[PDB]
């Protein structure tokens, strides 16, 4: 096997409210993602002959 | 020879031709020869 790491996709931000310009919510929002993988592997072809 | 993976054409391809030709015994000539001749030049 030979394995490869795939980037995961897209997050998003957040549209925080004038109130929270002053609290903990300023900050916005925790974005998170997690990373993938790919396999690959492979096959035998064989033939014979005689004489 | 069919016995093989692979094959000849036909038999005319595992075959030798020789230009060879060979003869049997003949008989012997014996009375062809034994007599003296006796020329002529008229019928």
């Amino acid at each position: 096997i030979l394995t490869m790491l795939v980037e995961p996709d897209a997050g998003r931000a957040t549209w925080v409210a004038a109130s929270a310009y002053g609290s903990d919510n300023t900050t916005g929002s925790e974005v998170t993602g997690a990373l993938t993988e790919i396999h690959f592997s492979t096959y035998k072809l064989a033939a014979k002959s005689f004489i | 020879n069919q016995s093989s993976s692979v094959e000849v054409s036909s038999e005319s391809y595992e075959t030798i031709f020789s230009q060879r030709i060979i003869r049997d015994l003949q008989k012997e000539l014996v009375v062809g020869a034994l007599f003296e001749e006796l020329p002529m030049s008229s019928k």
